[PDB]
């Protein structure tokens, strides 16, 4: 259980590394999402102001 | 001297209670966090305050060590008793900031 | 093994004079850091001690190691550079052995030469 | 040591490591939502004033 | 977390000892004033509830 216990400690550490890595990718994704959902909300406000400018 | 003495006796008594409630708040906290560090999970612990009658502390402390000591160490355990306070050595001070003699399970001794 | 050239796991390799000194270290660790170690020891000729830890509690282990005179470094040696670490170390140990011997010879030669002269 | 001690100390050990990963991972993702919301508003707000 | 946990215990020990000392001085300031003589303020009320009864 000497290298059976070190072997479990190594896996546990590797498991921790991926969990932390996933939340860092989650945030990364969220920064791209802000841009996306923001890019749509601009052109909807664009098309209303074009419409009431053209009514005039 | 007169005015001062009346405010001063009053101020200490009022201070005394507050620092009492606050001393126990740290110990409760201290014990809880420590328990988490030493046993791990479960985070749900069975916690008691045992009133010892004066001068039975050493006998009480030993009995607890024998029963429960195996949990926190099956080799990190020795018999011990009472509480001795010193600045001769740092051993026997039961603390997690200076090196002390490792207790076999979480037990803190309160002297009033 | 499966972290020999790893970097997401922290290992602490270290020499210590004797297994006696190592106990005192073990006592600090257990009081002040909890039981986050696995303690293994191999007898040398010294003591190989090994502590194994997280990669974010290093500095606190380091403080204990400094104060009891241990050589527990994160990675032992400034020579690591081949994969494995040891491969680089073994060639640098062949330079060291032959360069010491040449020094010993120049010193010897000169010693036999000038003792009488002095 | 004793078999009992070493498994108790292994079960504690990985429990902290998984726990450290959960606790850090929560903070990252909790801040990632505040960041999403803010940055989406900013991008609009700047630009809607330009269209205006 | 795990790194923060080491640092949380270190401080609990220190702060515990400070409070314990400081109370010891307050008891003394009373003892000297003759406001604690036979027994007083170690069994006396703590917001209208004695010390042993208060711990329970």
């Amino acid at each position: 259980s000497q290298k059976n216990g070190i072997a479990t400690l190594l896996q546990a550490e590797k498991e921790a590394h991926e969990i932390v890595s996933k939340a860092r990718k989650y945030r990364q994704d969220k920064l791209k999402q802000a841009k996306t959902d923001a890019a749509k909300e601009i052109d909807s406000y664009k098309i209303q102001k074009d419409k009431e400018l053209k009514e005039f | 001297e007169q005015s001062l003495r009346v405010q001063l006796v009053r101020l200490a008594k009022t201070a005394y209670v507050d620092v009492f409630i606050n001393w126990f708040h740290i110990k409760a906290l201290r014990v809880y966090v420590e328990s988490v560090l030493r046993y791990g999970l479960p985070p749900h612990f069975n916690i008691k305050i045992i009133a010892v009658p004066p001068k039975n502390l050493s006998k009480c402390k030993s009995e607890l060590i024998d029963a429960f000591g195996f949990l926190g160490g099956n080799a990190f355990m020795k018999d011990k008793k009472g509480k001795i306070n010193k600045q001769d050595t740092s051993l026997h001070q039961y603390a997690s900031l200076v090196d002390t003699e490792y207790e076999p399970f979480v037990m803190y001794i309160i002297n009033l | 093994i499966a972290a020999a050239i790893g970097a997401s796991v922290n290992y602490v390799t270290g020499v210590i004079a004797r297994d006696k000194v190592a106990t005192l270290e073990q006592i600090l660790w257990r009081v002040l850091r909890g039981n986050l170690f696995f303690k293994t020891v191999e007898i040398e000729q010294n003591a190989f001690i090994v502590f194994s830890h997280g990669d974010l509690i290093i500095k606190r282990i380091r403080k204990i190691a400094e104060s009891l005179d241990a050589n527990l470094y994160d990675v032992d040696s400034s020579n690591e550079g081949r994969s494995q670490q040891l491969a680089k170390v073994n060639k640098n140990l062949s330079d060291l052995y032959t360069v010491l011997k040449t020094t010993s010879t120049t010193l010897e030669s000169e010693l036999y030469a000038i003792a009488k002269e002095l | 040591l004793t078999p009992n001690q070493v498994n108790d100390e292994l079960n504690k050990m990985q429990a902290f490591i998984r726990k450290e990963a959960e606790e850090k991972a929560k903070e990252i993702q909790l801040k990632a939502d505040q960041e999403y919301e803010i940055e989406k508003t900013n991008i609009v707000r700047n630009e809607t004033n330009n269209i205006d | 977390s795990l790194d923060t946990l080491i640092v949380e215990s270190e401080e609990l020990s220190k702060v515990d000892n400070q409070i314990g000392a400081s109370i010891g001085k307050i008891i003394e300031i009373l003892q000297g004033l003759n406001e604690t003589s036979t027994n007083a303020y170690r069994t006396l009320p703590i917001n209208n509830m004695p010390v042993p009864e208060y711990l329970e």
